DNA sequence: TCACGTATGCTATAATGTGGTCTGACGCGG
DNA sequence: TCCGCGTCAGACTCGTAATTATAGCATACGTGAGG
RNA sequence: AGUC
């Protein structure tokens, strides 16, 4: 995102320093969930191997 | 099999079966009333296409849609996904001697020591308890047996530390990445539903306890338990296996 | 200005911004949709009418016979919401609808005059939704969530690369209907157009345009401009338009009238453009060169002998010019196509196409959806028009047409459901002109193409589609039966539609349990939208980028809240303010911002209408009633968002809560908190179980009071007045004579529900908020729901809290908890079960339920009462018979063993089994409720007949105290209303009430007044009549149960579960804990005052985790609970009431800002004495989420205290009794109680029983499940040596039958000896194998 | 592409020739003295109404294309039986036929468990008084108020209602997601837990130690009566056979060997323990 | 030889070609 | 080049248990029990 | 519909 957050949680985000935050947040997450497929996906696929 | 409802359930497999044989009968009959071509081949073509549904269906194109409008469950089916016969119940399978509870910190155990509950314990060493009253003479046989455990008598307790000593237990957390993900320790008996588990050793498990559980399993046979004791001990699983770095390290 | 439940207890607002629209009512999406499904509107089609209208009037194959819809009419409920819930039926009304039979005769041309019957048939029944906004089917209360999907009308997409490693954008149009057939356009790497019907194979799309009768020449004049070739003379020339060129290189030397404007070879720029234009060139003499290539448009044929020279669409050459020119023509009508703005596409695919004609096409398009089947010329005309041309089959709905014209540019919103042929090509002109560079592509994520369904949408398309079915059979009927005997009820069938229906509110992804573990749940669950479901997305069809925030969501969608798994994303809670605009679009409220002066007039802005202007933030200051203090104000438009100038400026954010939804709104400094954290705050605050003491939250928002009323679970005061009656059990309020009308008796009364059992067996209890002769206003809390205090909404308990170290025992997120909490019974929870014991007939004859059971303990039957049922209020433990049962056995054919057995107790014990309902293994609770169901014909129970003695006798009861306290308040008006115009005080007590039939006064209103009264009377005497006679039918009545079931006995425990080491916490902020230990009071930290702590949470959970709000409510609870002990100690010492007040006047207006005011005095001394008495247990502060406290008011209030502004105490070890070395974080955390009790969690087993097929260990601790020993673990037994272990997890301890018995054998006889087998799995595997016809046999040794 | 065994028969099917009055009189006579080319012309040109029924008929138990091999058997039954001299028309005769072997079809191969025509039948009045009755009662039809009705027995209505019960596929997922099948839920019942067989283990031990712990003509006539140690479980009057020979004396031993061992459980710790038993 | 569920049989106006979900992706053959 | 087929992590918890429509009656076929 |  071209726009940072400039400030701090202790100053705390404003709406949309907030609402810009989420996007990464919720990437992040769905991330955890949906990746863990290929990660592990090559961990059964080495260990068949070997 | 005939659901407590007095309903039955049945596999998808007999459906297939009975499409086949159906189609295949009157074929036979269409074959002794001598019936012209035209209809002969259409039996012909639905009778290859009841072989192939049941041998592989939705291969051949459109799978057969049975009572919800999903397709109907064939043989290749039971073998072929991973949910099939190969990953689910072979390579890997639900075991006898298991449980689970939600883990807390044990900050006073050792190393080599987990917090096992009481009524779990009672519940794992079952066989074990059993034998052991029998060569007491305590119980006179194993319903007697049985009926104390349910009983939960006082003298049962203290034959459960008896069997616990020296006994290790595997304990196991998803995900299981590497080997470290399963480790035995020697348990302590304890009052309450919670598994405490050592802090040093929550690194290799990725344990943090916000409500995550874990599997214990009993190694039954002298074998198992020595194997568990030497190789799978958390002690002697202080190193990690990929890089040569403790990773037995407090935090 | 405050209200009576607010005088009680005021919550201080540190907010700073004046909320100038309120929070509406929060259930409004479930309500308003349904209503609408059910409304009966003559004109606008809203569920059923647009249903039958749409379907009806159904007219015969024949066209003799026709079935025309009247009117629909639904029943009233057979059974109201309590007693579906109870037998397990759905809550609905019966829908009988008048249909009239019409026929023509056939002899004469349409005479209707001959037979019409017209009758009120029954068409199923229709589930109808809860006030609070909830369906009950088969008595459990689930919820039909709000879908999200994409809106009928155009979109305009384009790979963006994906096919050809080329790397050609592909652009193509999507036309989507809300019913029929898609229609794509899309283009191919070779610029040629292709048309997709039904995403099926690929067709030029200049076909359809001959399909829809487009000869070659008008094509061409639709998509192309003409260029025009004049031959004068000898030298060729061409009709110029002075711009075309444009940006092109000049090809050959450009000379106009005698003189050169271009070069040969160099690019024209707008200095020659102007020049040329300005001259005024219209010929231009150009090379006979420059022609080969053109594109001629019309069909040009020599005038001598009528043959064709050239076809229209044909490239030109230097041959077919001279041709040409001989023949006569000197005028040439050829193709602007100049690649780059405007492209030759049609031209290539008229090129690509390989039909001629009209029919020629409609024969294609047929041959492509039924392939192989011989055209006819009726049935490919049929068929096409049929495909989007048919108002039956094609319907792209209002907001379908409103969508395409809006994307199409037009002007006029509304149109015909069906596509015209203008509008087909318009799409296909858009889609080139795209193509071309003018135009952009429509975003599918974009809330302006992203359409909400609630529910009555949904219920409004299966019921169609059970008309649908219902339409075929009626048809049917119509043609083959003789029309006279036969009326129209023979032929309709309602199982048809009552089924859709059912499997709609029943069988539905959308249709869900209802989360009722607490009332925010509830209300959350209901303003849900899945993009998931029928008509939607799928986990498998789900990217990434839908799944990620959209810049429309501001205002509509919670960025923050949506569940971690495999659903992130495609579930979504609406936000605060958002609501659903005419169409289903999703809007959010905008104040308006005139000449720069901000109105309070408030619009409501689509996600299409917020594109186009700027719109401020709601931080943004304003001037004191004006404009903004500051020059250039922060805002946002385009999606994007910086600074503006004032006069710019349009409109602005209404709250600063409106971007957020309900669930994070609750969390009080959510500004300080990671996103990612605020999202498991939002989605743990839901698990939250109701403690026994609903306890407030010290520091809250706001939103608290507005959740607790708006989720139905409190009793609200519709009317007010006084409080004439309260009991653990009703609250009869007195009507004030304002609101109460002249009509019926002015006596509210409001039943509470006392424990009742939740879907999550939570405790549901309504306790009396107001006490005897309270004056109350509309809207005031009349009682508190489970999980509310005094109006607000109270999910969990806070509590003195410390963040430090303690040995190890707050290690990774471990909770350390004092004993007081325990002992205070604070987090004691109340979990209601229902248990079910169901009497079947079985083939060898019927289940008996008496209390003489083979083979059991006078312990077991002293708890059972005659018929075999336990007595209300019995405490019981696992193993006790609640519901005693016995099955008929079959002839036993025993062993040896079991004969000797039977022969030596000689409890031979008749033809009979054990069966009983016995309490679940380990859960243990007390008997609070028992219901009998009993079928009709079968003699009933002992103990079945005296319960419905009770309930007898106990409805009698209720009515008689209805019908007694209804007269006694209407007589009392009467009493009133007579002493009006007529005084006998004394006269008229003395005389018997029941003979006042006589009195009335004179002719006037108020006599009229009597008569009003006394017809009301009367009325509630004739209405208790049938209501009684309603209850005794119920009770007597043997309910229709299922199939095989003779009757079933439910029973109700109770149990108090207490907190304890496992059971899983966490506060708001998305911070979790288990507990690890409960420490001794004496042994946990306490403060110099001596009084200890209650939590002690780990610092180290903090700075990792990003969560700041949680420091922040810590200290702010503990300035709060500062302030309530200053007011405790003032209450204990009495002291003076205008002291009191001093105190509390300058605490409720201390903040920098603060937007609320609290001009103390007006308050009477009693209603501050009674203030006082609830802030002491700490005043309750409100800190909105944006606008929330800051940390310099946070260190004032605690001045106020007299408590450190850096918030951390001295703190003592209560072990040592040292001090600890440096100043520890304290101060009040609400902390909640999460579902995940390890009671519940919990699970163990040696041996059980075992799986079907494969004989291994069932799953799960509901069927007494092995743990799954996966792949995953498998490997790691692999990693190390272990063999004997892994081999023991294969064989003995799943499979193996032979060995696992064995192997127990020698365990009890202590061997500890494997003696491995084969896996039964694994003898499957073979026989499935060869039942594929693979031979695979075992090689031996 | 036309790959689909449908499509392809109706496209076959269309191919026919269609027959008229005079056309259908001819070859029904030749085809009724046993013409082969008359049965054969006369079923193929009389496919196309079979097709017109078995679509009609759709969405009710077998597919389409199963329902039209099936109603092809009633067009022959239907040219078998035909009768050209009766002035009236074959389609007529034929669709009887063709809706007969259809519905007969469908009665009994759609039901798993297999049901007879005569339940099938009754079953069907039933279902038809069950609509009548919910057209004018707004609630759906109770099985006390169809036998009302049919003034026929509850138990009998119950029986049928019961046979409509259609059965629930034991390998379909439930849990919403593919979670867990029903028959992993289902337990194996007939297969006793290694628990309840390592019990009848230590029963039957115990037995054979408490055989050679009583008398020798105590446990010789108690066991070879239950067929315990023995090979057929006799009555008392039946232990004669062995050398017994006695109707009074076997069974006052009987119960002596039985006291004795009564005696000998409560001893060991179980009489009462293992009497809840 | 009947009792009882099951099965086969015939009805004769004419009628004679069928009719749910629509969007994953990145790899690797044929 | 385009269609086809193949993969896409690992456990755990709950909760529930549906719909349709096939006419109506007379002789024919099989087994067991009683006279 | 959830929990790591
Ligand atoms: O979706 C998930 C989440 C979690 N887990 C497993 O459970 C563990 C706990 O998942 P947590 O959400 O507690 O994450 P964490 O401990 O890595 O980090 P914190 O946010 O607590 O600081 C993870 O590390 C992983 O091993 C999964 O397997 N899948
Ligand atoms: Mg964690
Ligand atoms: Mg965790």
């Amino acid at each position: 995102i071209e726009t940072p957050i400039t400030a701090n949680f202790r100053e705390g985000l404003n709406v949309l320093q907030y609402f810009i935050s989420t996007h990464g947040a919720r990437k992040g997450l769905a991330d955890t969930a949906l990746k863990t497929a290929n990660s592990g996906y090559l961990t059964r696929r080495l260990v068949d191997v070997a | 099999v005939p659901l407590d409802g007095g309903r039955f359930a049945t596999s998808d497999l007999n459906d297939l079966y009975r499409r086949v044989i159906n189609r295949n009968n009157r074929l036979k009959r269409l074959l002794d009333l001598a019936a012209p071509d035209i209809i002969v081949r259409n039996e012909k073509r639905m009778l290859q296409e009841a072989v192939d549904a049941l041998l592989d269906n939705g291969r051949r194109g459109r799978a057969i849609t049975g009572s919800n409008k999903r397709p109907l469950k064939s043989l290749a089916d039971m073998i072929k996904g991973k949910q099939g016969r190969f990953r689910q119940n072979l390579l890997g399978k639900r075991v006898d001697y298991s449980g689970r509870s939600v883990i807390t910190v044990g900050p006073y155990l050792r190393l080599h020591q987990c917090g096992l509950p009481k009524k779990m314990a009672l519940e794992l060493f079952k066989p074990f308890i059993y034998g052991k009253l029998e060569l007491r003479g305590l119980a006179t046989t194993i319903k007697a047996a049985k009926k104390m455990v349910e009983r939960e008598e006082a003298v049962v307790w203290d034959i459960l530390d008896e069997v616990i000593r020296e006994h290790p237990v595997l304990l196991n957390r998803a995900p299981t990445l590497h080997r470290l993900g399963i480790q035995a320790f020697e348990p302590v008996l304890i009052e309450g539903k919670a598994i405490q588990l050592h802090p040093l050793v929550c690194a290799a498990y990725n344990a943090d306890f916000d409500g995550d559980q874990m599997a214990v399993h009993v190694p039954l046979t002298l074998e198992a338990q020595l194997e568990a004791r030497a190789l799978m001990m958390s002690t002697n699983n202080i190193l990690s296996p990929a890089n040569g770095e403790p990773i037995i390290v407090p935090s | 200005v405050y209200s009576y439940t607010e005088k009680k207890r005021i919550r201080k607002d540190f907010g700073k911004r004046p909320q100038v629209l309120d929070v509406p009512y929060l259930l409004s999406i479930q309500l308003d949709s349904f209503q609408k499904f059910i409304e009966q509107d003559p004109e606008g089609q809203y569920g059923l009418e647009a249903a039958f209208r749409s379907v009806f009037p159904i007219q015969s194959y024949s066209g003799n016979s026709e079935l025309q819809y009247v009117s629909y009419r639904l029943g009233e409920p057979v059974f109201d919401v309590q007693e579906c819930q109870i037998r397990g039926v759905t809550y609905s009304a019966p829908l009988r609808v008048k249909l009239r039979l019409v026929i023509y005769e056939r002899e004469a041309p349409e005479g209707t005059v001959k037979d019409i019957k017209e009758q009120e048939v029954y068409m199923g029944e229709i589930p109808l939704m809860t006030d609070n906004g909830t369906f009950v089917i088969n008595g459990t209360e689930r919820v039909i969530v709000s879908q999200l999907h994409r809106s009928p009308g155009v979109f305009f997409d384009s790979d963006k690369g994906k096919t050809h490693s080329s790397g050609k954008v592909l652009y193509n149009a999507r036309i989507i209907p809300y019913r029929g057939s898609w229609l794509d356009f899309e283009f191919d790497p070779k610029d040629n157009l292709f048309v997709r019907i039904d995403r099926r194979r690929k067709l030029p799309a200049t076909i359809i345009l001959r399909a829809l009768n487009y000869t070659t020449e008008q094509i061409l004049d639709l998509f192309f401009e003409k260029v025009i070739f004049e031959i004068r003379d000898n030298k060729l020339q061409m009709e110029l338009v002075p711009e075309r060129l444009r940006g092109e290189t000049a090809s050959f030397d450009i000379e106009a009238n005698g003189k050169v404007y271009v070069e040969k070879g160099r690019r024209i720029t707008a200095r020659h453009i102007r020049q040329l234009e300005k001259d005024d060139v219209k010929l231009i003499e150009v090379p006979v060169e420059y022609i080969a290539g053109k594109v001629v448009a019309k069909d040009y044929i020599d005038e001598s002998t009528g043959e064709l020279i050239c076809a229209a669409n044909m490239e030109l050459s230097l041959d077919l010019l001279a041709k040409l020119s001989q023949s006569g023509h000197k005028r040439i009508e050829t193709l602007f196509t100049n690649d780059l703005d405007h492209g030759p596409y049609i031209s290539e695919t008229l090129r690509v196409d390989p039909t001629n004609d009209r029919l020629s096409a409609l024969v294609e398009i047929y041959r492509m959806m039924r392939p192989g089947e011989p055209p006819t010329r009726e049935a490919a005309e049929s068929l096409f028009e049929n495909l989007f041309f048919s108002e039956d089959r094609y319907d792209l709905s209002a907001v379908g047409r409103m969508k395409f014209n809006r994307s199409l540019l037009r002007e006029e919103i509304e149109g015909s459901g069906i596509l015209s042929k203008d509008d087909i090509i318009d799409v296909m002109k858009k889609l080139i002109d795209i193509r071309n560079g003018k135009g952009e592509v429509d975003d599918i994520d974009h809330l302006g193409n992203r359409r909400i369904r609630s529910v009555g949408e949904m219920a409004e398309n299966q019921f169609r589609v059970g008309l649908v079915r219902v339409e075929r059979a009626v048809k049917e009927r119509l043609s083959l039966g003789d029309l006279d005997t036969l009326m129209p009820q023979d032929m309709i069938n309602a199982k048809p539609i009552s089924a859709a229906v059912k499997e709609f509110f029943g069988s539905s992804q959308l249709s869900q349990f209802m989360d009722q573990n607490n009332p925010l749940s509830e209300i959350t669950h209901k303003r849900r939208i899945s993009a998931l479901g029928p008509g939607g997305l799928t986990r498998e069809r789900a990217g990434f980028e839908v799944r990620d925030v959209h810049p429309t969501h501001y205002g509509r969608v919670c960025p923050i809240e949506t569940p971690e798994g495999p659903n992130i994303g495609l579930i979504n809670s609406l936000s605060v303010y958002a609501q659903t605009n005419e169409y289903g679009f999703l809007e959010t409220p905008y104040r308006k911002v005139t000449d720069g002066v901000v109105t309070d007039e408030i619009h409501y802005l689509s996600a299409i209408e917020e594109g186009n202007y700027v719109i401020a933030q709601a931080n943004s200051n304003l001037d004191e009633e004006g404009h903004f203090v500051e020059d250039l104000v922060t805002c946002r438009s385009k999606g994007e968002s910086s600074l503006f100038s004032r006069d710019q400026v349009d409109y602005m954010d209404v709250s600063t809560q409106q971007v957020v939804s309900v669930g994070a709104s609750l969390i009080p400094f959510l500004e300080h908190d990671d996103a990612n954290r605020a999202l498991m705050g939002a989605n743990m605050q839901r698990q939250a179980v109701p403690t026994l003491r609903a306890d407030k939250p010290l520091v809250g928002t706001g939103m608290e009071r507005a959740v607790a009323v708006d989720s139905g679970v409190t009793a609200v005061a519709k009317r007010g007045g006084v409080v004439q009656y309260v009991d653990a059990s009703r609250i009869v309020i007195k009507v004030n004579e304002d609101e109460m009308y002249p009509g019926e008796a002015g006596i509210d009364i409001y039943n509470l529900t006392k424990y009742t059992r939740s879907n999550q067996n939570t405790c549901i209890n309504q306790m009396p908020c107001v006490s005897l002769g309270e004056p109350v206003e509309r809207g005031d809390v009349l009682a508190d729901g489970p999980s509310t205090d005094l109006g607000e909404l109270a999910l969990g308990q806070n509590m003195r809290v410390a963040f430090m170290p303690w040995n190890g025992y707050n290690f990774e997120d471990s909770i350390l908890v004092s004993e007081r909490v325990v002992q205070e019974d604070r987090f004691t929870t109340i979990h209601i079960q229902e248990l079910a014991c169901v009497s079947r007939d079985t083939k060898l004859g019927p289940e008996e339920i008496t209390a003489d059971i083979p083979n059991v303990g006078e312990a077991a039957l002293s708890k059972l009462d005659e018929s075999g049922i336990v007595y209300i209020g019995a405490e019981v433990t696992g193993g006790d018979i609640l519901v005693g049962k016995v099955t008929p056995k079959g002839e036993t054919q025993l062993t040896p063993e079991e004969k000797l057995l039977r022969a030596i107790f000689g409890e031979k014990a008749s033809d009979v089994k054990d069966s009983s309902l016995r309490v679940p293994n380990g859960v243990s609770g007390t008997v609070i409720d028992v219901q009998v169901f009993t079928r009709d014909g079968v003699e009933k129970d002992k103990r079945a007949l005296e319960i419905e003695e009770m309930q007898l006798k106990q409805a009698k009861k209720d009515l008689s105290e209805e019908l007694q306290i209804l007269e006694a308040g209407l007589f009392s008006r009467i009493r009133a209303v007579l002493v009006a115009g007529g005084v006998e005080a004394e006269k008229l007590d003395k005389l018997p009430r029941d003979r006042w039939l006589e009195l009335g006064l004179t002719d006037e209103e108020k006599q009229n007044q009597l008569e009003q009264l006394a017809e009301q009377y009367d009325e509630l005497k004739h209405e208790f009549e049938k209501k009684l006679e309603a209850k005794r039918r119920k009770i007597t009545q043997g309910d229709d149960l299922a199939p095989g079931v003779l009757k079933i006995v439910k029973v109700y425990l109770a149990v108090k579960r207490r907190i304890q080491p496992g059971d899983k916490m966490a506060g708001r902020h998305g911070n979790k804990g288990v507990i690890s230990k409960i420490n001794p009071i004496e042994d946990m930290p306490y403060d110099e005052n001596g009084t200890p702590v209650d939590i002690v949470l780990n610092p180290l959970g903090v700075p990792s985790r990003m969560n700041i709000g949680q420091i922040l409510e810590t200290h702010l609870g503990m300035a709060a609970k500062g302030i309530g002990d200053k007011i405790n100690a003032m209450l204990k010492q009495q002291q003076e009431v205008a002291k009191l007040r001093e105190f509390i006047q300058r605490a409720y207006d201390l903040g920098a800002d603060v937007r609320q005011k609290v001009d103390l005095s007006t308050f009477s001394d009693e209603e501050v004495m009674r203030l006082a008495e609830n802030l002491r247990k700490g005043m309750p502060i409100a800190t909105p989420v944006f606008d929330g406290a800051k940390e310099a008011e946070i260190k004032e209030l605690l001045k106020l205290g007299d408590l450190p502004t850096s918030g951390q105490i001295r703190l003592y070890d209560g072990r040592t009794g040292e001090q600890f070395e440096r100043p520890v974080t304290v101060g009040y955390m609400y902390m909640l109680k999460l579902n995940h009790l390890v009671d519940d969690k919990m699970h163990a087993r040696s041996t059980g029983s075992y799986s079907l097929v494969t004989q291994q260990p069932l799953g799960g601790k509901a069927q007494f499940g092995g743990q799954r020993f996966g792949e995953m673990e498998v490997w790691a037994l692999e990693a190390y040596g272990a063999a004997y272990t892994l081999q023991e997890m294969l064989t003995v301890k799943s499979d193996d039958v032979n060995g696992r018995t064995k192997m127990y054998k020698n365990i009890v006889d202590g061997n500890h000896q494997m003696e491995p087998g084969m896996p039964e799995s694994f003898n499957v595997l073979l026989k499935e194998i060869r039942s594929l016809g693979i031979n695979i046999e075992l090689e031996d040794e | 592409r036309v790959l689909d065994a449908t499509q392809l028969y109706l496209g076959e099917i269309g191919y026919s020739p269609l027959l008229t009055a005079e056309e259908e009189v001819y070859f029904a006579r030749r085809a009724l003295r046993g013409d082969v080319a008359s049965r054969r012309r006369m079923i193929e040109s009389n496919l196309r109404l079979v097709v017109k029924i078995a679509r009609r008929y759709g969405n009710r138990g077998l597919a389409l294309l199963d329902l039209i091999e099936e109603g092809n058997l009633g067009l022959i039954r239907a040219v078998e039986k035909f009768d050209p001299e009766r002035g009236f028309r074959f389609s007529t005769y034929a669709t009887w036929w063709i809706r007969q072997t259809i519905e007969r079809a469908i009665m009994n191969q759609t039901r798993t468990i297999r049901l007879p025509i005569h339940i099938v039948k009754e079953l069907n009045v039933y279902l038809r008084t069950a609509r009548e009755l919910s057209h004018k009662l707004d609630h759906e039809p109770s099985a006390e108020e169809i036998a009302e009705q049919l003034d026929k027995p509850v138990d009998d209505v119950s029986r049928m209602l019961r046979l409509n019960e259609r059965i629930t596929s034991v390998d379909t997922p439930l849990g919403g997601d593919s979670e867990k099948a029903l028959l992993d839920i289902l337990a194996d019942e007939k297969e006793n837990g290694p628990e309840d067989t390592t019990q009848d283990d230590d029963m039957k031990q115990s037995i054979v130690k408490w055989l050679f712990e009583l008398n020798a003509k105590q446990r010789e006539v108690l066991a070879r009566r239950f067929g315990l140690l023995g090979y057929e479980a006799a009555t008392l009057e039946d232990v004669g056979r062995e050398i017994g020979l006695t109707r009074e004396r076997v069974r006052q031993i009987q119960v002596e060997g039985l006291r004795r061992l009564r005696e000998i459980l409560q001893t060991q710790g179980l009489n009462i323990e293992a009497l809840f038993l």
